[PDB]
């Protein structure tokens, strides 16, 4: 039981690191919103041959 | 509020292909 | 208040450890100390974003300005 | 000649995900292959995913790939040539390396 | 829901348990769509609730049991074991109703020869009635111009040209 | 144990297994203990360097994990 314990802490710390992940919020690739504006991914066709 | 703003992907950086629409448009080059 | 969170983060993961090392069945307590600071933590940098988003699409206006006065002088 | 059996609501969320299935370029080779680029009425269908490029409907769409994939694939030649499995891996290949 | 034209494994359960063994070929198996619920295998693993046992136990207990039972039937330990759905109503005497593959952590249906030369043969034929049915649209008949599929002048200027660009390659 | 008679092996022999378990098991946990004291030990020192401001505060951490 107290290994248990152990290892029971480990997973609910990594379990809150993901949501950790969920509950940021990064700032907006505007470049590639205003590509869609134009209704293209203008980066995948130049850089593609 | 929401106003329109002008930008026209200024960030983002052929003949041949000119040529094929106009073969396709108009057919042969010569006429 | 956010270093006072993150300092108090590191107390009570200290914290934490202790309660491992004496007692660990009680864990469940201290890391919900530990999952609501961090959470905290998020939401309130989610709060310094937006500004953040509307200055760079500022920079990037500015950018598209600079190019636009520097070709019509070319021109 | 079977009658329609659609939903309003259901087929714009169905057409939304239908549009993200075209940005994977792996569903474009199977489907070249299951010759689906054969029908006429599957190009038509393309044309009615057209309404998805509109500001209002694109501001859900999630993959942006798939704008670029449908005009990709309105070039017949480039239909049969996601047929190949090559080609197939150079797309593939083409979007990990953007991303 | 086709069974056999379909490919099944969890990699993720058999790094829960670690490596590939007799036993967890077994259990393996006994989280696919191939085992079924209904199994001998299963209502011995019911009777028995977190104790030890032992394999020579598995068999003897199989054949003294009567129904639907998932044996081995080959096995080699680095990669690749075999399972057949044999069923016995009596012991001594068992009526394999399938046969079922496992492969590099892979499960597999191995199906009926008949099942597989058929099929291929259908494939076969599906090219021949294809390309017949395109072929036999296109070609003309006229009968005293023959069968068409829709000058030495004009070959004399053709080989004056060649004769040109063979001597300017030449030069 | 009745599954080891059962199969004719000796009982004796899951006494065995059992007591040599307790030692194992004993010893191992308590390691496990010690090494998260090490690791908590550690940790207050470091932050007491690096904050002095709250050395009071883990003291008081580490005072109230134990008995009366």
């Amino acid at each position: 039981g107290q290994k248990f314990c152990f290892q029971n802490l480990v997973h609910v710390l990594q379990d809150i690191r993901y949501q950790l992940s969920f509950a940021r919020l990064r700032n907006s690739d505007l470049v590639t919103a205003l590509d869609i504006l134009s209704t293209g991914t203008s980066l995948r066709l130049a850089n593609a041959p | 509020s929401l106003d329109p703003e002008i930008i026209g992907g200024q960030n983002n950086f052929n003949l041949q292909q000119i040529f094929q629409k106009i073969i396709q448009e108009r057919g042969p080059f010569r006429d | 208040e956010l270093r006072f969170l993150s300092r108090s983060l590191m107390l009570n993961f200290l914290e934490l450890l202790g309660i491992m090392a004496k007692a660990p069945e009680q864990f469940p307590s201290k890391v919900e100390n530990i999952r609501v600071l961090l959470l905290n933590l998020h939401h309130l940098i989610n709060d310094y974003r937006p500004h953040q988003s509307r200055e760079s699409l500022i920079m990037l206006l500015e950018k598209q300005l600079k190019h636009e006065e520097s070709q019509v002088e070319l021109l | 000649l079977l009658s329609k059996v659609p939903d309003d609501k259901s087929r714009f969320e169905i057409e939304l995900e239908f549009v993200q299935m075209l940005s994977n370029p792996w569903y474009l080779n199977f489907l070249a292959q299951h010759k689906y680029f054969e029908d006429e009425a599957f190009l038509q269908y393309l044309e009615y995913m057209e309404y998805w490029r509109e500001p209002e409907y694109v501001k859900f769409i999630i993959y942006p790939t798939c704008l670029h994939m449908l005009t990709l694939l309105k070039n017949p030649q480039f239909r049969n040539d996601i047929s190949r499995a090559d080609l197939s891996k150079q797309v593939n290949d083409e979007i990990y390396y953007e991303w | 829901v086709d069974l056999t034209s379909i490919q099944w494994r969890m990699p993720e359960w058999v790094q829960s348990m670690g490596g590939l063994r007799t036993e967890n070929v077994l259990e393996y198996f006994s989280q696919s769509p191939f085992y079924s619920h209904k199994s001998n295998n299963e209502m011995l693993k019911m009777q028995s609730q977190f104790n030890a046992l032992d394999l020579g136990d598995l068999n003897s207990q199989l054949k003294r049991l009567t129904g639907i039972q998932f044996v081995i039937i080959h096995e080699r330990p680095p990669f690749l074991w075999v399972i057949q759905k044999q069923n016995r109503l009596n012991e001594n005497e068992v009526k394999p109703l399938t046969v079922y593959f496992v492969c590099n952590e892979n499960i597999y249906m191995a199906p009926n020869a008949y099942t597989l030369l058929a099929t291929r043969m259908l494939n076969a034929t599906y090219c021949f009635q294809k390309a017949l049915t395109k072929i036999e649209k296109f070609p003309q008949y006229n009968p005293q111009e023959g069968y068409t599929y829709p000058s030495p002048e004009d070959f004399s200027v053709v080989r004056a040209f060649m004769q040109s660009l063979h001597s300017s390659k030449e030069a | 144990v009745l599954e080891y008679i059962e199969q004719g092996r000796n009982p004796d022999v899951y006494a065995r297994q059992f007591s040599e378990l307790v030692q194992k098991d004993n010893q191992y946990v308590n390691g496990k203990l010690y090494a998260i004291e090490g690791f908590q030990k550690a940790f207050a020192e470091e932050i007491k360097q690096a904050y002095p401001e709250v050395s009071s505060v883990v003291d008081k951490i580490l005072n109230e994990g134990k008995v009366e």
